[PDB]
């Protein structure tokens, strides 16, 4: 893994003595090599996962996210050329150490073999993404919405640390794999009661839950193209990632702790569904939409099945591409017009013809279209539900209408009508934002294609 | 935060040193003499002293 | 002496209500009068008239929170059989804060204060069924 | 080995450098009153160093390559404005005085640094003393604010109280109509513009706040201009003015060393100049603030270090 | 001060605490005791106006009534066992009585009220001396007799000063009244673990004063005695922001920071020792420190305040201030967690 | 829902607790008559606390 | 020995008390910091005297020498207190409130 996480270090070397006009170059291009050097983790030709130390480690689980992590960067650095375009050089490269050092943190995170390394790691994310979001929001509430970020997961976090520390000390180790093959029942007191939710709360904030959402649309609003980026693709998927390792020391508890979470997570979905009908701002309908989908990710993972484990992390990725990509196409028409209102531009169509079938192909993704991973994920998470319980099936099929009617809400608002001919400043797409739209979109394709590799640990 | 009790505090001066009030100075007064062995027994010498 | 605190251990919870009640309400009045005793020495009351009402006041709000406590706990403890629930002492809690609120006239400190006092009795429940211990010995 | 306790313990006494003619001598007047003649001549007789009056521009030409930079770094502000609009709207009134104070505090600073390193004396034009005299002939006609009077106030009590008075000052008394009649004859375009008011009001000041506040603790020297004329009469009184008056004889070693350990960071003496008082008539805002200091620090000798700039000759400097 | 006053009052000043580590006698320690609080107080009252006076005498009275306390501890232990040592036969309320007189001394809720204020009358520099070297003479006392310390009453300190301090860090716009407080909290933590393991009090003093001691070098770079006048290190001295914010964020106990490490490892030996309820209830509560230090950093280098025209002059001058330490212990004090167990 | 109640009831509510509780906290005279009040107080209640653990 | 003891005891409980409620003079408090050293230094040649212990016996001489510079300290201090606001009373010293 050290053959992965050396080259992300040296790129800040590399960013910091490249010259000025280089720089963004310099950067972009070993970002792209280090994402296709990460695709060695796939040779995997038997059932043994890879361990390469006792501190880094690899699984079915692992594999796609470490991917999904090393090939963003690129992405976020192009996304992040034309809105650093004014600032100064030192800027500029501080806004390219921050990427990369979250980068380097998610990575080593998503290897991490022991649970209070993960820990570290998963709590240093947070400075690189407060900065990020305060120092280069254009609000001035994004200084409010990075405090109810930061504290929003600290209050959940330090319980998850007493939990780590307790079990640390009644086992004797927090590695997961010794954790997972010397597991035991764990008897239903309070106090595991207790244990339960302290291990599960931060990872739940994370998500988010229904209850403890709120400061997720804040952060997408006042947050720059790259936070909102790395935000969505990954910095929510650190908590599923984390309660599927976590939760195979908490049995046999979730089968009645699970509920009340449960039951937030499948009406939650709904009443955020429908908040995306009337979102006024698109990157609060954005994150509204996200919301809603990781209440999936959360029902699955928390009913525990072969089926919803695997359409949990199917749906991880597919979210995690298409959110990006939705935020792309948002912020295309934002750093043109410099309003995130919906119903300001309108007819964009018939100006962007080519960006109106990126945000086709963005909503068909959004909504679900077989044979989409999208559609793959919430599919085996429906059927998981279904012989969970079989009136869940009620609430999919009232999320899946919505889904589908505030998707399209979206396109026909946006990209169809009459143009908004008073905006005299539309001017015609970059080379490079029509790139960031096909490279978000072409590995949904190819995932698309081959399903096998974003299968979980259980199937 | 501000309080109801705090609404009368001013923040502190830039440099320690306060602007505070001129402070009196009381000079003991003495009445030497008249009836003094060295006033020559008619003269009242009235005196400020400090100490 | 203050075995008098310790008695609310002896019967099992729901039973004994006359004196657990007058046990809750004794610790209620004692955490009364040592805030009413900062209160009055940090931010000196105007005359020693107000200092003394003012001592009234805190001791008696304190007071009547821990009798609602006491009251509500062993009420609740009686009517449903459960004995050793933690719920009773959620509903105790509440009932504290309830007091709390209403003899400070605020809504938002009566709700405030039912959900704070609640978890923490049902904490304090959960401790004492559990075995945890607040302020252990060195043992290492 | 710069100064400190060390140089001060090894030697490097002030008063064993102080000698007859260490004094520091303040020339003071209305606007053209002979003040840069007598200061001049003053200096040049009696062997101290001469401190033209400290401008908009003092800073500039004592730090960095000695050439004067832009307005936008040197304190957006000008007195040729401010003669064409003394009542403005952004406030280049207050902007020009308040720069004015600090650059005058800055310069009394490196008299006294001299001064007291030295021992040679040193002849000012007017100083942070009598610096107020403007400001209260704005305020007067109200080309300023109570509040900006207030803000100048509390610096100067901020800033006044830690250096020694002058030794002694020289007042030349010339009337506001010859002020009038001299102004004229020089030519100034935007000068000419002042009105006699301004000029009254600026004797008014030094004839009621100054003078009186300066006779107790300095020696102070009135003169006509008939007297300010021949210099060598002005010189001829400072040689046998007896100083037995002020805060200067009350200094010793441990005293000398402290005032220079302050006059010498030239940083901590404008320390409180910038207080944190969001007076709108000096608050800049982030944007424009960043913008001229990023221009400025892209200026020739001014990126890093005064011996660390490779672009205007320095040298070695991967072994400092 | 001339140099002979400098030199006698600094070596008393270094004395009194050296005097007090090496002593086995305990009347010789409240010797070394008395030494510091002699001769502190002089460059307390050095710049000599009102605040400063004021600061002096608070001081003054505060700690000699602590050093009388504690003085009657000992006095009474000598009169028990005929030692002038505390043995483990000593009585429980001389102890508990020698307890609160340390912790007076040091500056521990609810004895806490004097130190933000004498923090606040006195320059930054003998604020440093008063929250750093002034804290291990009193502590060395206590680590020495820490089999002998009562648990409940260590505990109710600890936690009333965690609280204490994250409560009044919260409502200071003074630079030095939020070091006070932070103080406080940092006191809190170092005590609720001196019962159980001493080593870990020495680990956080050692990163307390690491942390603290380049936190006030920077205020005195620009004597920033308020949020509003760091505000302006943008402009003044705009290569101390990265520094600044990390040594922030680093006291707050943000993991990835060596700041972490004393939290962390604390509340495993409490958890070890079975002390889960404080040891959550002050992990918990040291997140206000968090926000009143992000709220710092909001107003220093992740913002923008408005400058001030006279600030240019400020630019055109050249600066020598920062020394050679300030860099070696700001990145001590930040990137060292990779390195934890050669702490611990 | 999420505009109202779940910002009164979590964040909104934890923030005014905490601002309340500073206010009631850092509102000190700055008189050590009153602090050594309190001292007294402090060592009043160790007293009474040793006594009745004995 | 025990009557003698406990008398000083308490004797050092109330120097204590006058310490801690302060009464508008700092010089009455200074006094009572100083009946508290009294009270300590008999305590400690008692318990010397009483044990032959004469080894013990620099002590308490220490205890008067450090008990004195601290008086002198505390008088310092009184007296530039009486410079800046003309009397000893401490409901002036009150500055740094804010
Ligand atoms: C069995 C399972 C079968 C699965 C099928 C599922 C059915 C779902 C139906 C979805 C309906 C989508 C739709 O209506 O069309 C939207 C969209 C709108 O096109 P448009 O109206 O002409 O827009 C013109 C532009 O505005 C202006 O540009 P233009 O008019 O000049 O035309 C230029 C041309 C440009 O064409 C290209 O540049 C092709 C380049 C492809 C690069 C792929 C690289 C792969 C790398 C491998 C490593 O077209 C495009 O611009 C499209 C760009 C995106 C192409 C990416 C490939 C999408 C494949 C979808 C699967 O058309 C499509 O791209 C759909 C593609 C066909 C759908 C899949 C049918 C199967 C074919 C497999 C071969
Ligand atoms: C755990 C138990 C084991 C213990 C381990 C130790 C634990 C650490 C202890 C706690 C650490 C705190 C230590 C505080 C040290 C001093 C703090 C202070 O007030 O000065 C601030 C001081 C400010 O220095 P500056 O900005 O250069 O001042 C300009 C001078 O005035 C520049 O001009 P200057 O010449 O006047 O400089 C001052 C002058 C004055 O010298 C003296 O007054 C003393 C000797 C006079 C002899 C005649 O010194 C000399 O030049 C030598 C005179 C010959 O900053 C420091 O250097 C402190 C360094 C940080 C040490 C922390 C280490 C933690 C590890
Ligand atoms: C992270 C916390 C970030 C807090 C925000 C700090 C900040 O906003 O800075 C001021 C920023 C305003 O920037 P500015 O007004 O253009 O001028 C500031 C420069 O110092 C303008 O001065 P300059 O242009 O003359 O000097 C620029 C300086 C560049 O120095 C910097 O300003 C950047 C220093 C932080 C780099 C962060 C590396 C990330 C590490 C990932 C793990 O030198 C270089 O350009 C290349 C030198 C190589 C990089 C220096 C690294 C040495 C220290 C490494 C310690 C790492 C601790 C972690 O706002
Ligand atoms: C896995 C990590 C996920 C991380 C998130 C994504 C970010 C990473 C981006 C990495 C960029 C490189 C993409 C690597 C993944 C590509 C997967 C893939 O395409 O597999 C090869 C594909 C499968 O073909 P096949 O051999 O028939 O599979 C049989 C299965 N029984 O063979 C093909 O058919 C490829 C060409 C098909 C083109 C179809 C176009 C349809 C329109
Ligand atoms: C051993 C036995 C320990 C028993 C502990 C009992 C706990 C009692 C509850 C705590 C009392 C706190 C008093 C208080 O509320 O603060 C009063 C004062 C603010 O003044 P005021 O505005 O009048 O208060 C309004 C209250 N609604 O605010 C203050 O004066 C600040 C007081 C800070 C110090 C309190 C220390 C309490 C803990 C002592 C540990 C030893
Ligand atoms: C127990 C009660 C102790 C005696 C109480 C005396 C009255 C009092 O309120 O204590 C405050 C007093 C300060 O007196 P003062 O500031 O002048 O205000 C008087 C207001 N009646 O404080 C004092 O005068 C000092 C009291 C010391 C008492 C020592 C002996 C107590 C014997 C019982
Ligand atoms: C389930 C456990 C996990 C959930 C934990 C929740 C803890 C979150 C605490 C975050 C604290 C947010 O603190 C937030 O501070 C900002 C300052 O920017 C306040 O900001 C607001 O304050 C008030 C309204 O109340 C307005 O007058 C002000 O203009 C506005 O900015 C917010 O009212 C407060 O909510
Ligand atoms: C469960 C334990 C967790 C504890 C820690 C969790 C973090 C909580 C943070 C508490 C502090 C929040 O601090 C928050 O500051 C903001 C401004 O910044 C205040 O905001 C304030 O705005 C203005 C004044 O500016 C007032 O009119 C308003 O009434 C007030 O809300 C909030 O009232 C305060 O709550
Ligand atoms: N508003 C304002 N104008 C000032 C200040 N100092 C100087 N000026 C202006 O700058 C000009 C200085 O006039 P001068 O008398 O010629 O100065 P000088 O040449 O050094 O001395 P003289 O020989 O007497 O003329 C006047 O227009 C005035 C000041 O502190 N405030």
């Amino acid at each position: 893994m050290l053959k992965i996480i050396l080259p992300s270090l040296m790129l800040l070397p590399l960013t910091w003595l490249s010259s000025p006009k280089k720089t963004w170059t310099n950067v972009t291009s070993y970002s792209f090599l280090i994402s296709l050097t990460s695709l060695t983790l796939l040779w995997q030709t038997d059932e043994n996962y890879k361990n390469f130390s006792n501190m880094f480690s690899s699984d079915p689980l692992s594999t796609p996210l470490i991917i999904l992590t090393a090939w963003l960067l690129p992405l976020m650095l192009m996304a992040s050329q034309n809105h650093l375009k004014k600032d100064n050089n030192v800027l500029q490269k501080l806004y390219i150490s921050m990427l990369i050092s979250l980068q380097i943190l998610l990575i080593m995170t998503f290897s991490a073999t022991e649970l209070i390394m993960f820990y570290i790691l998963f709590e240093a994310t947070l400075i690189p993404t407060l900065i990020i979001i305060t120092r280069w929001g254009n609000q001035t509430e994004r200084l409010n919405a990075g405090i109810y970020f930061l504290f929003y997961t600290l209050i959940g976090s330090i319980p998850l640390l007493i939990a780590l520390i307790l079990i640390q000390n009644h086992v004797g180790t927090l590695n997961l794999m010794i954790l997972s093959f010397t597991t035991h029942t764990l008897d239903a007191s309070w106090s595991n009661n207790l244990l339960w939710l302290a291990c599960m709360m931060a990872f739940l904030i994370k998500m988010p839950l229904y209850g403890v959402h709120l400061w997720l649309p804040k952060a997408h609003v006042e947050a720059p193209i790259a936070g909102s980026m790395i935000l969505a693709a990954i910095l929510l998927k650190l908590g599923s990632y984390g309660m599927i390792r976590i939760s195979i020391i908490l049995d046999p508890l979730t089968k009645y702790m699970a509920y009340p979470f449960i039951l937030l997570s499948l009406w939650g979905m709904i009443m955020t569904s429908s908040i995306c009908l009337r979102q006024t701002d698109l990157k609060s309908l954005i994150a509204y939409s996200s919301v809603s989908h990781m209440a999936l990710v959360i029902a699955s993972i928390m009913i525990q099945t072969p089926w919803s484990f695997m359409g949990a992390t199917m749906l991880m990725i597919a979210h995690g591409l298409t959110s990006s990509l939705l935020f792309c196409l948002a912020n295309s028409n934002y750093e043109r017009i410099h309003s995130r209102t919906m119903i300001m531009a309108r007819g964009l169509q018939m100006v962007f013809p080519l960006m109106a079938t990126w945000w086709l192909m963005a909503s068909l993704a959004n909504l679900a279209l077989p044979p989409s991973i999208n559609l793959m994920g919430e599919l085996f998470i429906t059927m998981s539900l279904f012989s969970w319980s079989n009136f869940t099936i009620i609430l999919m099929g009232i999320n899946i209408i919505i889904t589908g009617m505030y998707s399209m809400y979206m396109i026909i608002t946006t990209q169809r009508g009459k143009l908004t001919n008073h905006m005299i400043n539309l001017q015609p797409s970059h080379t490079r934002e029509l790139t960031l739209m096909a490279l978000h979109m072409i590995p949904l394709i190819l995932l698309t294609t081959s399903p096998k590799l974003i299968t979980g640990l259980t199937m | 935060y501000p309080s109801k009790e705090t609404a009368h505090w001013k923040p502190p001066p830039w440099n320690d040193v306060d602007i505070l009030k001129e402070k009196a100075v009381t000079n003991m007064t003495l009445n030497f003499g008249p009836q003094h062995p060295a006033a020559h027994g008619v003269l009242r010498l009235v005196l400020e002293l400090s100490g | 002496v203050k075995r008098f605190f310790e008695s609310y251990h002896e019967v099992p919870d729901g039973t004994q209500c006359h004196r657990k009640t007058y046990i809750t309400t004794a610790l209620g009045g004692i955490c009364g009068i040592i805030g009413s005793a900062y209160s009055v020495s940090l931010n000196p009351a105007d005359s020693t008239l107000e200092a003394v009402a003012r001592v009234g006041r805190y001791t008696f709000t304190a007071a009547a929170i821990g009798a609602m406590f006491g009251l509500t706990t062993c009420v609740s403890a009686q009517v449903r059989e459960k004995p050793d629930d933690p719920l009773n002492y959620f509903i105790g809690g509440c009932a504290g804060g309830l007091t709390l609120g209403a003899r400070t006239h605020s809504y938002g400190t009566a709700a405030m204060g039912c959900v704070y006092m609640g978890t923490a009795a049902a904490l304090f429940k959960i401790g004492k069924l559990e075995g945890w211990e607040l302020f252990p010995t060195p043992k290492v | 080995l710069r100064y400190g306790l060390l140089a001060a313990i090894l030697g490097d006494k002030t008063t064993k450098k102080l000698h007859e003619y260490s004094r520091v001598i303040t020339v003071d007047g209305n606007i053209c009153s002979g003040k840069n003649k007598l200061a001049k001549e003053i200096a040049q007789q009696l062997g101290m160093k001469h401190y033209p009056e400290a401008g908009i521009q003092y800073s500039s030409t004592t730090t960095g390559d000695g050439r004067p930079l832009d307005i936008e770094f040197s304190g957006s502000c000008s007195l040729e404005k401010f003669y064409d609009d003394p009542k403005s709207n952004d406030g280049n009134s207050y902007r020009l005085q308040s720069w004015l104070y600090a650059s005058r505090l800055l310069q009394y600073a490196d008299a006294l640094e001299h001064l007291l390193s030295t021992g040679q004396g040193v002849v000012l034009e007017r100083s942070i003393y009598s610096d107020f005299v403007f400001l209260e002939a704005m305020y007067n006609q109200g080309y300023i604010r109570k509040q900006c009077v207030d803000h100048y106030n509390e610096i100067k009590r901020l800033t006044l109280p830690e250096y020694l008075p002058p030794h002694a000052v020289i007042y030349i008394d010339v009337p506001v109509p010859e002020v009038q009649s001299r102004i004229q004859k020089k030519g100034d375009p935007h000068e000419m513009k002042v009105t006699s008011a301004y000029l009254q009001d600026i004797e008014n000041a030094y004839k009621k706040t100054f003078l009186p506040k300066m006779s107790e603790m300095c020696e102070v020297l009135v003169y006509d201009s008939w007297e300010a004329e021949d210099p060598t009469k002005v010189v001829e009184d400072i040689e046998y003015l007896k100083y037995n008056k002020g805060p200067w004889l009350k200094q010793d070693d441990w005293t000398f060393h402290y005032l220079r350990m302050l006059v010498q960071d030239k940083t901590e003496v404008l320390n409180y100049t910038t207080i944190p008082v969001y007076l709108p008539e000096i608050t800049i805002g982030a944007h424009q603030g960043s913008r001229i200091y990023n221009s400025f620090r892209e200026l020739p000798g001014r990126k890093y270090a005064p011996g660390y700039n490779a672009e205007v000759g320095d040298k070695w400097i991967w072994l400092k | 001060m001339n140099p002979i006053t400098l030199a006698i009052i600094y070596f008393t000043i270094f004395l009194g605490p050296v005097i007090t580590m090496s002593s086995t006698n305990l009347m010789l320690m409240w010797v070394g005791l008395e030494f510091s609080l002699l001769a502190i107080i002089p460059m307390l009252i050095n710049k000599k106006n009102p605040r400063s006076t004021e600061a002096a005498t608070k001081y003054f009275v505060t700690q000699a009534t602590a050093s009388m306390i504690i003085l009657l501890a000992i006095v009474l232990n000598y009169k028990q066992l005929g030692t002038w040592m505390f043995q483990q036969q000593t009585n429980g309320l001389i102890l508990n009585m020698t307890l609160m007189a340390l912790s007076m001394k040091l500056g521990l809720a609810p004895f806490h009220f004097w130190l933000p204020e004498v923090t606040q009358g006195i320059p930054l520099h003998m604020g440093l001396i008063l929250l750093t070297w002034q804290k291990i003479a009193p502590l060395s006392i206590l680590i020495q007799i820490y089999p002998l310390l009562n648990s409940t009453i260590i505990l109710m300190l600890a936690i009333t000063s965690i609280f204490m301090g994250a409560w009044g860090g919260l409502n200071q716009t003074q630079m030095r009244k939020i070091m006070a407080y932070s103080s406080i909290a940092h006191m809190g933590w170092m005590l609720a673990i001196l019962p159980y393991n001493p080593s870990l009090t020495l680990l956080n003093l050692m990163i307390y004063i690491i942390l603290t001691a380049p936190m006030f070098m920077a205020l005195m770079l620009n004597n920033s005695m308020t949020i509003n006048s760091i505000s302006l290190l943008w402009n003044k001295t705009p290569a101390m922001l990265t520094m600044i914010s990390l040594m922030l964020l680093s006291l707050g106990g943000l993991p990835p920071l060596t700041g972490f490490l004393p939290k962390w490892i604390i509340i495993t030996e409490l958890m070890k020792n079975n002390c889960l309820i404080m040891a959550t209830l002050m992990a918990m509560m040291a997140l206000l420190n968090l926000f009143f230090y992000t709220r710092l950093i909001y107003s220093t280098s992740l913002t923008m305040f408005p400058t001030n025209n006279n600030s240019k002059m400020m630019t055109h001058q050249t600066k020598t201030k920062p020394n050679l330490m300030f860099s070696t212990l700001a990145i001590m004090s930040t990137m060292t967690l990779p390195l934890a167990p050669q702490l611990i | 829902l999420d505009l109202i109640w779940l910002e009164k009831t979590i964040p909104k509510s934890t923030s005014t607790l905490h601002t309340n509780m500073t206010t009631l906290t850092t509102n000190q005279k700055g008189l050590i008559k009153l602090y050594f009040m309190s001292f007294l107080i402090n060592i009043i209640l160790i007293i009474i606390l040793y006594s009745i653990n004995l | 020995m025990p009557s003698t003891f406990f008398n000083l005891t308490m004797a050092f409980s109330l120097s204590l008390l006058g310490t801690l409620m302060f009464r508008s003079h700092l010089m009455s408090t200074l006094l009572c910091l100083e009946g508290m050293v009294l009270s300590l230094f008999i305590m400690t040649s008692v318990t010397s005297l009483n044990s032959n212990s004469m080894s013990s016996m620099p002590i308490p001489i220490t205890i008067l020498v450090f008990a004195a510079c601290e008086a002198a300290v505390g008088l310092a201090l009184l007296v530039k207190v009486s410079n800046t606001y003309g009397t000893d009373y401490v409901q002036n010293l009150n500055l740094l409130q804010c």
